[PDB]
DNA sequence: CATGCATGCATGCATGCAT
DNA sequence: ATGCATGCATGCATGCA
């Protein structure tokens, strides 16, 4: 819930997943996200859904949409030794959707 | 707060709420006293504002004498003057009883007098005053606004603090005869410090 | 319009009765009519009024039987308009200068400030009259009903501004015609005049220009205060409040931040009816004085005399801080020359030594050391206590700020600053943060601070003594590690000290009685048990400590050659522990220093001008003891 | 009047040379000889004078008028001297010029958060440090108008502050009303500047902070005072009323206050010259040495003992210590500067870090070479931040403007900076020096400004070891607690260890008693030396000689053909050791570097940390072989 | 809205102790 | 010898004027 830069107005803006319905979230540097993101990207994925509570805004926003993402391995090299779950950050709750 | 509306304008009403704001008492003018050395007589004049009586009166051409009808010159006399404290406060929707999630509603209350400091900010209030209005919402001037109202407030003449859990006031009853009687016979009994200690939760 | 109201006042009578006592009252002749002979003569600039004295004049005028008027009582209600009516008659009985010099409103002419001082407590039970005036009140009490009046108020300053010049009467000349016109000023803001007003100019077509003339005007001395509320007055559960306070005069630089303090004054008034108050100041009184205050009057000299003449000073007065603690001889032997300190020094170079002393006191929980801070921070006159958690040390130093009343920006001091002078007793001194700590090291050693941030790049002054009080590194002693580690000072940081005290609570069934016994006591009846000890009220130990601070001893031979034997003697028995590590550290030449330093504070308190060998020979017998619980 | 102009007129280790002769004629005569139009005025000489014993009196209080009645007096005498004689040069270029007299040496004042209302219009002098300068101020004399009927134009001219406006033109044929103009390009001005003073501690009583003074300069003292330098001003009181609006006229009560600027003195006995190399492109700037001072110079200059006793001079209050004070002295003079057309550019300043045990007078003596230096600012490691040492950027409480600021490593341009607490020291706070240690330069890329600052000083900087105390059970490199980038900047690195000793613990705790015997107690007194220091700084710059050469390449091979457990040579090391040796040569007043000169680098440098004494395998220091000497 | 200082909260890293 | 927990020190977020 943010101000407008030129109507001096507040403005009730969802991220990409809420302003992607219906169409497709194109996502690159998957594995450098903060704790904020990837809680929206799991209540995204879980409900297709996103909650708001905000400076008396309490709602609800359709968030349905496919997501394609692009990463990195640990350390910048794939090791075939080990199961995919350790080359990557991301853990299995986001991984198994 | 939340439920006062315009039907309930110029009724006597009692609100309870959370003082959330309170200001600096000061003091305000309400006779003015001059000495006059050339003739060596004492003058003095009165003042009044809207919000000092409920009915309503003619503004009148509030101005300090400088001189007298004579001519003499008058100095103030700041000791035989009349002065009245005043402060003006602000009640909210206690977070208790105001819905979750939805920004609160306040009211301001102004008091005076003996009135003026029995409350500090974060306590739990209860206010019997008239609901008044007051100004003019543009209706006076030839072409002002569209988009405004009259400005409304409480004069208060009750305040009463409400004791809570986890709030700065503390609770007190009111002993009677009665009381004091049964106290001091129950303080005779040689098991009192186990009746008074079995009886906790 | 304008009506008219009867009162019983008469400005007429109560001049009389002013001129009556104002060249009538003695106590040599009349007593005010010297004071006006020497403002004549130029030796003085100003003029006090005792309302005892009134009231004293007033009581016998009364014995004599002739009815006259409640002077005092119409002064204090009404004192705002009595300050002319004194000027006037002062105008009017001036005498002319017995020795040499080398229409308009009548302030020009003066040169002199009036003030009034409120009436005692004791003249007033001496004659039955109850006292308004000398009653302290809190800035909370202070409400519409005293405007006006002569009250005083008791707290604590916060915020002192800078002395600036302000326009009571412009003065201005034309060049046209020559005349003088003269405005009268009574406000924060004015508008000058513009056009000349003079017969000449009146009856000319051609009126001339009017120029302002500096020299001509007169400008008065402007100060501004902030007062709070001491801890004391606040009620159950409140925040306290502050009050606005005006210096004209010679009353300027009277008020310094951090003093605690009794202001008298009148209570005056300042689009509403609604109204700013402020108080103009007439009489200050500081409840400690200042040790840079001191003169040797015949009273004073009186009062040390008993001290000096009854054997035992040095204990008398070691007993006497906190007497409602058992114990700690030493302790409060340490502490009593803390207050002393030694004697700073220049050597005519560029070189400076300080001459405070420092003192640290580590030891296990209960062992009363917080509350000898405390006492500590009383009976010294300028003390500050702080905790080491409440602490930023930006909050110790200095910040930056700007002033309301005049536009300058200042930069704020912090407790170190407050306490120039003075005690900055710092407790918890081991759980504040190392970085906020080594902002201490400079106070401790060069006695100033420097600060290079933006805005400002500087320097201040702390010519303050550290009282430090700290706990092992867990909880209680642990005699197993070493001495030094349970500690958690660094190296530096422990140098920088001079007396270490280590008070650990070892318990013993014979000397825990007597403790419970003194506290007890202490309990039962509200004071300290022993019957043959009178401690020295805290006043009379302030004076003589102020007396003692004068003196400025110095040292011999025989000392210096016993000196350096101890100095040797120390720093080669120090290093086997030292590497043994059972130890404290190692000594440096800052021992030396401080057992000088040590030496010369115990000479002062004698009140001598060379330092015998008997206070080296107490001095090391100080730092000896120091340790000597760790030897148990 | 005319009792002002008449004695003012007469009055313009006992020795006689030239004490008698007329003081103020001979200046008098270079005066109107090499056109100069100002005459600096002692006011003790008219102390001293019996017959002009009140007009100081009067000067002390009306300062204004007696100021333009000395001018006028000069005026004549120059005018009656010139007549009387009939000199040969034309009396007619005389009368285009103006002149002037610049009182000095007035009694001395308290403080001026001391004064009080009835000081206004009164002569006073400061002492204090400059922070800030307004740029070049225009402020109006006269005022051109022009006739919009008729092209008529007059000239008027101010008085106290105000200007007249002809309200009818002043030509008989054209009288129209209201009809001038003012043309604002075609007017007459003069310059303003103003400037801030922070005074100096002369005196400050309990728990007052710092007080910050505007003082304000006309007309020939403009952008004469930099943002660094230590000065005397004397100058008027004056007192002024201040409009509360731009637009209303309601004066506020309370009055301002400044002081009008009519001398200011820069040099001072006790410190050293300005560094004469950054002010090339730009009022006393330095002493001036007579020939008998010169003599005495050279005289010192061929003594056996002038290392030394040049070097013990120096904080004459601390017990031994030589190689530290030969090293300080060194970094005084510092080594010639070098201006390169085709490649870069090289200066010579010498950076010292003086790491040991507590209580070793480490704050003693950086606090001495605070005192007997011109610019510098002595600033500890805890209260700093990367900009309040570099620049910021601030907002004026008189103007409400933006303006870029200089800092505490600016501030002590030409001099030394001094820090303690060195290793209690952000290391973000630490790196802006990085860029100042070696470049002598200041990048700054902020909102708003991209500049480059030429910030040319040396450091002085004294550090704790970690753990305070020093143990030789470690590596020195792991005592120390920088990293290597930041340590190879440094020139010198002193090792300042204790040791428990009886004879020299005997002699120290005799010479630190010896000071409480009295409340009051070879050394060249610090006049003489910081004049021999200035004169060599100014006037000697030797030169590298093929002999010099050799020697300098074989001692850095050398150090080179000695992991990690000590301080490894870098190129630094070299450049390190040219600077020392020519600041050596420097000393000696000799032009020319020479063998014993690199000589007397290398030693330097391997005495500072303790090599003699170290082993070369473990690197660990040996107690035994570390001697106070 | 950018600059730079002081408070307060949060996080990640290192060291010590226990299994 | 490895892992986990606790304490400390470095970073950021706020808040400011
Ligand atoms: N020697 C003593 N004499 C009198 N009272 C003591 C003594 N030792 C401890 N006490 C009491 O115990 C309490 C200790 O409180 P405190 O000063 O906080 O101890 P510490 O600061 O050492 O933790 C005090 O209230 C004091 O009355
Ligand atoms: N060699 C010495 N010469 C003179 N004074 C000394 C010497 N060594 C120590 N001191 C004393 O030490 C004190 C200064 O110590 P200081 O320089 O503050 O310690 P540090 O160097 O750790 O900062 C002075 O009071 C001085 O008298
Ligand atoms: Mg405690
Ligand atoms: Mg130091
Ligand atoms: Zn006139
Ligand atoms: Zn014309």
């Amino acid at each position: 819930v943010r101000k407008d830069p030129i109507t001096k107005e507040w403005t009730l803006e969802g991220g990409a997943l809420v302003l992607a319905d219906k169409g497709v979230c194109l996502i690159d540097e998957f594995d450098k996200m903060n704790d904020q993101d990837r809680t929206s990207i799991h209540e995204a994925m879980e409900q297709q859904s996103i909650s708001i509570s905000k400076a008396g805004i309490v709602t609800t926003l359709q968030a349905r949409c496919s997501i394609i993402a692009a990463a990195n391995p640990n350390g910048g090299r794939y090791n075939s030794t080990l199961p995919l779950a350790q080359n990557v950050s991301l853990t299995e709750p986001i991984l198994s959707r | 707060p939340r439920t006062l509306t315009a039907q309930h304008l110029n009724k006597l009403v009692s609100v309870e709420g959370i003082v959330t704001k309170t200001s600096l008492v000061r003091p305000k003018l309400i006779r003015s006293v001059h000495y006059a050395a050339k003739t060596g007589r004492f003058h003095y004049r009165d003042y009044t504002d809207a919000t000092t009586t409920l009915t309503t009166r003619i503004p009148t051409p509030a101005i300090y004498p400088t001189e007298d009808t004579e001519g003499n010159k008058l100095t103030t006399e700041y000791g035989y003057s009349t002065f009245i404290d005043h402060q003006r406060i602000t009640v909210q929707e206690m977070p208790e009883m105001a819905p979750a999630g939805q920004l609160p509603r306040s009211i301001d209350v102004i008091l005076d007098d003996d009135l003026v400091d029995k409350t500090k900010p974060g306590d739990r209030v209860n206010v019997v005053g008239v609901f008044k209005s007051l100004g003019a919402g543009g209706m006076n001037q030839s072409n002002s606004n569209t988009l405004i109202g009259f400005k409304t407030l409480i004069l208060g003449n009750t305040v009463y603090p409400l004791h809570a859990r986890s709030t700065g006031v503390a609770a007190r009853q009111m002993l009677t005869d009665f009381d004091i009687r049964n106290i001091n016979k129950l303080s005779k009994k040689k098991d009192i410090f186990d009746i008074l200690s079995q009886s906790l939760a | 319009a304008l009506p008219s109201i009867q009162l019983p006042v008469d400005y007429n009578n109560l001049f009389n009765e002013i001129t009556d006592f104002l060249v009538t009252f003695k106590q040599k002749g009349p007593k005010y009519m010297a004071m006006l002979q020497k403002v004549a003569n130029r030796e003085l600039n100003s003029v006090i009024i005792d309302l005892d004295d009134i009231l004293q004049y007033q009581n016998e005028k009364f014995l004599q039987g002739t009815q006259a008027d409640d002077l005092v009582s119409a002064i204090q209600q009404n004192a705002n308009h009595f300050t002319e009516l004194f000027c006037r008659a002062i105008d009017n009985n001036m005498p002319l200068p017995t020795k040499e010099i080398d229409l308009f409103p009548p302030n020009l002419t003066r040169r002199y400030f009036l003030y009034f001082k409120p009436l005692s407590q004791n003249c007033a039970r001496r004659y039955r009259k109850k006292a308004i005036s000398s009653k302290p009140l809190s800035v909370r009490q202070i409400k519409g009903d005293f405007l006006g009046q002569l009250i005083t108020v008791r707290g604590i300053i916060t915020r002192v501004s800078d002395v600036k010049p302000a326009v009571e009467v412009i003065a201005y000349t034309c060049d046209q015609c020559g005349y003088e016109v003269f405005q009268e000023v009574n406000s924060r803001t004015f508008t000058p005049l513009s056009e000349c007003t003079s017969e000449e100019c009146s009856q000319n077509q051609t009126k001339g220009q009017l120029f302002m003339s500096t020299r001509a005007s007169k400008f008065s001395a402007f100060q501004e205060c902030k007062i709070q509320e001491l801890s004391q007055q606040v009620p159950v559960g409140h925040i306290p409040r502050s009050l606005n306070i005006h210096v004209n005069g010679t009353l300027v630089r009277s008020l310094s931040p951090g003093d605690i303090v009794d202001v008298t004054g009148i209570f005056l008034p300042a689009a509403g009816l609604l109204t700013e108050t402020y108080l103009e100041a007439q009489f200050v009184r500081q409840h400690k004085k200042k040790f840079a205050s001191f003169s040797l009057t015949s009273d004073v000299e009186e009062r040390v005399m008993e001290l000096i003449t009854s054997g035992d000073v040095y204990n008398r007065l070691a007993k006497s801080i906190a007497p409602e603690i058992y114990g700690n001889l030493d302790v409060k032997k340490a502490l009593l020359l803390l207050l002393v300190g030694g004697v700073d020094k220049r050597v005519g170079d560029g070189m400076k030594i300080r001459g405070d002393i420092n003192v640290c006191l580590m030891g296990d929980p209960g062992v009363a050391k917080s509350q000898l801070l405390k006492a500590i921070c009383k009976i010294s006159p300028r003390g500050v206590y702080t905790t080491g958690k409440g602490s930023s040390g930006v909050g110790l130093t200095a910040a930056v700020m700007k002033d309301p009343v005049t536009d300058e920006m200042i930069l704020e001091g912090g407790a170190l600053v407050l306490a120039d002078n003075g005690i900055c007793c710092i407790d918890e001194f081991d759980k504040m943060d190392e970085s906020d700590r080594t902002a201490i090291h400079e106070v401790m050693e060069q006695q100033t601070i420097s600060i290079s941030k933006a805005g400002i790049n500087t320097t201040l002054n702390a010519r303050t003594s550290i009282l430090a009080a700290a706990n092992p590194l867990y909880g209680r002693y642990n005699p197993r590690l070493s001495p030094l580690d349970n500690i958690n000072l660094p190296a530096a940081l422990l140098s920088r000290f001079d007396i270490l005290f280590l008070m650990l609570d070892i318990p013993s069934r014979d000397d825990d009685e007597k403790l419970a016994e003194h506290v007890t006591y202490v309990h039962m009846h509200n004071k300290q048990p022993d019957l043959d000890f009178t401690p020295v009220e805290p006043s009379k130990m302030r004076e003589y400590i102020a007396y003692a601070k004068t003196k400025r001893p110095v040292m011999s031979e025989a000392v210096n050659d016993y000196v350096v034997q101890a100095y040797i003697r120390l720093r080669q028995d120090s290093k086997r522990e030292m590497d043994s590590k059972f130890s404290f550290g190692q000594a440096t030449p800052r021992t030396l220093l401080g057992i000088i330093r040590l030496s010369q504070a115990l000479a002062k308190l004698r009140l001598a001008d060379m330092v015998d060998i008997d206070d080296v020979e107490e001095a090391l017998r100080l730092v000896r003891v120091s340790k000597e619980s760790l030897y148990q | 009047i005319q009792e002002c102009t008449t004695n003012f007129r007469n009055f313009l280790f006992i020795n006689n040379t030239t004490d008698e002769e007329l003081y103020y004629i001979k200046q008098l005569n270079e005066m109107r000889e090499l056109g100069t139009s100002n005459l600096n005025l002692d006011a003790r000489n008219l102390l001293a004078y019996k017959q002009t014993e009140d007009l100081y009196h009067q000067l002390l209080n009306y300062p204004q008028e007696v100021i333009s009645i000395m001018d006028q007096t000069i005026k004549d005498c120059m005018v009656s001297l010139i007549v009387d004689n009939n000199l040969d040069y034309d009396l007619d270029e005389i009368e285009t010029k103006f002149y002037k007299v610049r009182p000095y040496n007035v009694g001395s004042c308290k403080g001026m958060r001391e004064l009080n209302p009835n000081d206004i219009d009164k002569l006073i002098n400061l002492k204090g440090l400059v922070l800030r300068s307004t740029p070049v101020i225009p402020d109006m004399k006269v005022a051109f108008f022009k006739c919009n009927v008729c092209d008529h134009t007059m000239a008027v001219e101010i008085d106290r502050g105000v200007i007249q406006e002809p309200a009818r033109c002043e030509r008989i044929d054209c009288n129209e009303p209201n009809s001038m103009s003012l043309i604002h390009n075609r007017c007459s001005f003069a310059d303003k500047q103003v400037i801030k003073l922070q005074e100096t501690p002369d005196f400050v009583p309990d728990g007052q902070t710092p007080h910050s003074i505007s003082l304000c300069v006309y007309d020939e003292l403009v952008d004469s005072c930099r943002a660094g330098d230590r000065i005397e001003v004397t100058g008027t009181f004056r007192s002024i009323p201040i409009r509360a609006n731009s637009r209303q006229r309601v004066l506020k009560s309370l009055y301002k206050t400044y002081v009008d600027v009519v001398h200011v003195k820069k040099v001072s006995d006790k410190r050293l010259d300005v560094d004469t190399s950054t002010i090339e492109q730009e009022v006393e700037e330095v002493r001036q040495i007579t020939d008998q001072d010169l003599a005495k110079i050279r005289e010192v200059a061929a003594r056996e003992d002038l290392y030394s006793l040049l070097a013990r001079s120096i904080a004459p209050s601390i017990y031994e210590l030589e190689d530290v004070k030969k090293g300080i002295l060194l970094q005084l003079f510092g080594g010639t500067n070098k201006t390169f057309t085709k490649g870069g550019r090289y200066r010579g300043d010498i950076n010292i870090l003086l790491c040991g045990d507590p209580s070793t007078s480490k704050s003693q003596i950086l606090q001495y070479v605070h005192k007997i230096t011109p610019r510098g600012v002595y600033t500890s490691g805890k209260g700093s931040s990367a900009v309040g040492l570099t620049a910021y950027i601030t907002r004026d409480v008189d103007t409400k403007q933006l303006v870029l600021e200089s800092g505490a490593l600016v501030l002590s341009d030409g001099g030394v900076c001094c820090i303690d607490e060195f290793d209690k020291m952000s290391d973000s706070t630490r790196s802006v020096l990085h860029e100042v240690m070696e470049q002598q330069t200041i990048s700054i890329a902020k909102a708003g400004i991209i500049t480059t600052l030429n910030a040319r000083s040396s450091i002085l900087a004294s550090a704790n070891p970690i753990g305070s105390r020093y143990n030789p059970n470690l590596p020195v490199t792991e005592n120390i607690d920088l990293p290597p980038p930041l340590l190879s900047r440094f020139d010198l690195v002193y090792l300042v260890l204790d040791k428990v000793d009886e004879k020299n613990d005997r002699e120290l705790a005799k010479h630190l008693t010896n000071l409480y015997l009295e409340d009051k107690p070879d050394v060249l007194p610090v006049e003489f030396l910081t004049m021999y220091i200035s004169y060599a700084k100014e006037h000697i710059h030797p030169i590298i000689t093929e002999a010099a050469k050799t020697e300098l390449v074989r001692a850095y091979v050398g150090m080179r053909k000695m992991d990690e457990k000590r301080i490894t040579a870098t190129t630094r090391q070299l450049e390190s050791m040219i600077r020392l040796a020519e600041a050596h040569a420097k000393m000696k007043l000799k032009n020319v570097v020479e063998l014993e000169d690199v000589q007397e680098a290398v030693r330097l440098i391997r005495s500072a940390i303790k090599d003699y004494a170290t082993d070369p395998k473990t690197g660990k220091i040996d107690m035994n072989l570390v001697q106070t000497g």
